[PDB]
RNA sequence: ACUUAUAGAUGGAUCCGCGCUGCAUUAGCUAGUUGGUAAGGUAACGGCUUACCAAGGCAACGAUGCAUAGCCGACCUGAGAGGGUGAUCGGCCACACUGGAACUGAGACACGGUCCAGACUCCUACGGGAGGCAGCAGUAGGGAAUCUUCCGCAAUGGGCGAAAGCCUGACGGAGCAACGCCGCGUGAGUGAUGAAGGUCUAUCGUAAAACUCUGUUAUUAGGGAGAACAUAUGUCACAUCUUGACGUACCUAAUCAGAAAGCCACGGCUAACUACGUGCCAGCAGCCGCGGUAAUACGUAGGUGGCAAGCGUUAUCCGGAAUUAUUGGGCGUAAAGCGCGCGUAGGCGGUUUUUUAAGUCUGAUGUGAAAGCCCACGGCUCAACCGUGGAGGGUCAUUGGAAACUGGAAAACUUGAGUGCAGAAGAGGAAAGUGGAAUUCCAUGUGUAGCGGUGAAAUGCGCGAGAUAUGGAGGAACACCAGUGGCGAAGGCGACUUUCUGGUCUGUAACUGACGCUGAUGUGCGAAAGCGUGGGGAUCAAACAGGAUUAGAUACCCUGGUAGUCCACGCCGUAAACGAUGAGUGCUAAGUGUUAGGGGGUGCCCCUUAGUGCUGCAGCUAACGCAUUAAGCACUCCGCCUGGGGAGUACGACCGCAAGGUUGAA
RNA sequence: CCUUUUAGGAGCUAGCCGUCGAAGGUGGGACAAAUGGGGGUGAAGUCGUAACAAGGUAGCCGUAUCGGAAGGUGCGGCUGGAU
RNA sequence: AAAUGACCCCGUAACUUCGGGAGAAGGGGUGCUCUUUAGGGUUAACGCCCAGAAGAGCCGCAGUGAAUAGGCCCAAGCGA
């Protein structure tokens, strides 16, 4: 329990494998972020933060498109740890040619993949969710 | 594949060994140690000619040479063509390695490389076994 | 034109820093290891010799030993990280016969100095000379090649000189090696298919001839390309009556015709064209690969693919080799996972606020040069030989504001926990053997022709064994509650009269308010045998005594037969630890067999706070398997693996009662 | 430019007591290198009879013991044993 | 037969049944006067008993100046 956050990342894509929902996550004060700055791109169907205390309880309910296909293609975090790789907000790569976003905590607040590029403001940018 | 215990304890490349290891060298006598050279060019001087029978892959008859090398070892060569040279005692012009089907043996001669020109029999070869001054 | 109070400077550097490689077959650490304390002194602080005393300073982190021992503008080169070799090219340093050397210097132990020890070709009325081309040559050489003793200051003056002048052996003048590759030149307007035809039997034949075109090789010629040198010339800006060995170049130059050796394999890939020779006689062959009577390979012969100063070979790292994995590394399976109870260092190392105001966000600044940089261009018969530097010289001369955090680090949360726990399981373990398979022994209640033996019999107990059991206690195992059940980390495992013993935890958690994860320090410990007491036979099993065999047996076969077979004490470890499964975080259908024991409960329906084995949704891996009770996806360590052998054989380092281990280039 | 210039009481380089003494010189094994039986392999007169399926005494691993490979026994995980 | 031999300080191999080997092998030091402080318990303190390093000097051909005190190393055979 060391990562509040680890596996419960790609438990989205390891949850809507066969675009499935039933599975309720554990806490942070990020997971006050990695689920409610993507819902800026409908993309949950419900995180609004959490509602308790010691960091407890949340339902995932992860936002299924149109074409039925898996709104999570795929999904990695780089950034754990015990992987620690912090880069600057200019050469930022592209995430598929920019198809993915990136949501993660800055040297300046929190942004996303739409504002490293245009704020120069950042730290361990972490995935490429898609 | 995890990197903690990779600057703690590394990984090795692969294991392979070159080609021709007691060859590309010159035996000392002053010093009694051989050099490391890989040079391009060298001698060859005879001690026998030598020729073994069992051939099965081809199941013809052709023969090799036994030439020793610097100052007291086994050292082992064939002649690859059509061309007998029904010699020795010469110097010559090293071939380094061992051209296809016969094991130990990777010394060799270049044409002409002045003990004798070469086979006289060939001359559409023009390149192979003694060849020099043929009309192109 | 002298000597000094003084200077800008020269190699350097007194020195600071990161520059500053490998050998674990080298950790119980050097006596100075820790650093303070000296008369001393180098342009230079000071364990630098000495000055005074205590080491555990070390400490399983490389103390130390220790093997090549230059670095850095260069070159092939990557897309980029740079990555290697750093030789023409060295700007910096180790180095001149030898050990030194009294010396010294505008700069020291001194490459033709200065002395005295050495072994060298040696010179000498043998005063005894002292010299060696890591400075051009050349000699005997070793030689893949491994060069001109062609000339002598003229391209820079060091030094000497108030000056006119030097030495160049510093730098220069070159046989040039077709070594680099280029500047281009050795044939033309060509030509009707054109012959006397060379693989094939129309092919390269638009082959040829005999006509013309270029100067550029060749008969000569004048050949002056650069460029500014100088007390008295008159008064460091500076200068004339003072600068042609190569000083001949650009050489248009009329210009005849002054050939550009020869190409490989000769099919298809590495790019190639067919065959007589060839009957397996010689023999083709860059991984693939060919001749035994049509080598679309070879001996040889006219050439199409590349070529004309170029043919086959020589072997070095580059992207390619994704066979390093910094970008671009497997786990059950190639070539790969823990004997695990154990487990130091630390890589990693809960929730939230956090005190931090370092750092990253990135940056004001310093903006200190580069010849050339991520670029391009200009001088040049274009190529050998030089240059504007806008890219700031790469946190370099200032430390930052964003506390969102690895970071001087105050706590709180608790249900994730451990002792409380009903206790409760199962062959978890320690329980004598009261009784019983009580055994091949035998007078025997009983007796002799059999207890018994077999692919093929002797084996084998009867010149007074027998059949099963009347005393039958005993060498011993629970034989029957015994199930695949389940304690425990794998090796296991069976009544108990029970001598003892933990945890495990099944329900929530009372206490404390992080109560930390793989775990090389240690310790280690783990199958019969191999191992430790003498018991050592209930006597089977090795050897085998021994028969017997289809053509073929000391034998799996066969009664019996000496370790062992009946063990409370020293330590272990090889096995298919075939469990070939390594352990943190959950997981997308749950049922299901169900487990002592249970959350709601009450031979009636159950869910994991649970446990196992799973048919198997779902989705990945690699062909396969896992699956609400996951090799799939996400944070993990000891790590190994990265084509095969041989290879654990030279040899080897350290544990050790023993099997022995446990190391290690070729 | 020591100044009884000889010189000397001291006292400077040269004799005398010394002072460490690098190097060579010898001193020991480690080292050494051309050299002085194991194996590694050769290249076939030779050898056992099979492992692959209840394959011919079924097919294997460590080991009381094996052993010219093949070939056979007790005992540990065994089946990768067929009926 | 000669040689080594006492005491004090350095240093010490292969091998092993871990006791050994081992005094392994190899070296070095000693006379006399003068200082310094280094001792003690025998003690009221040198009377009394010596023995411990560091320096200065003096002499000879020679300084446990006489007598008495292990010669080592390498490799085989046999029996603990």
């Amino acid at each position: 329990m060391t990562d509040p956050i680890a596996d419960m990342l790609t438990r989205v894509r390891n949850a809507n494998m066969v675009r499935h929902e039933k599975l309720e996550l554990p806490a942070s004060n990020i997971k006050k972020e990695i689920a409610e700055i993507l819902k800026s791109e409908g993309f949950i169907k419900n995180v609004e933060y959490v509602e308790d205390d010691k960091q407890g309880v949340l339902r995932l309910f992860l936002k299924y498109g149109q074409n039925d296909e898996r709104v999570i293609t795929g999904l990695k975090r780089i950034s754990k740890p015990g992987l620690r790789v912090y880069a600057k907000a200019s050469e930022m790569p592209k995430v598929l040619n920019g198809l993915g976003i990136a949501l993660v905590s800055t040297s300046e607040g929190v942004i996303t993949d739409k504002e490293a590029r245009k704020r120069n403001v950042g730290g361990e940018i972490i995935a490429y969710v898609w | 594949p995890t990197i903690n215990q990779l600057v703690r304890k590394p990984r090795q490349s692969k294991i392979k060994k070159s080609d021709s290891p007691a060859l590309n060298k010159g035996f000392n006598s002053k010093k009694k140690k051989f050099t490391d050279l890989n040079s391009p060019q060298k001698r060859g001087v005879c001690t026998r000619v030598g020729t073994m029978t069992p051939k099965k892959p081809n199941s013809a008859l052709r023969k090799y040479a036994r030439v020793r090398l610097s100052n007291n070892i086994e050292i082992n060569a064939y002649i690859p063509g059509i061309g007998h040279n029904l010699q020795e005692h010469s110097v010559v012009l090293v071939r380094g390695g061992r051209v296809k089907d016969l094991p130990g043996v990777r010394y060799h001669i270049v044409r002409g490389a002045l003990d004798t020109s070469g086979v006289d029999g060939r001359r559409q070869g023009r390149s192979l076994y003694g060849t020099k001054k043929p009309k192109n």
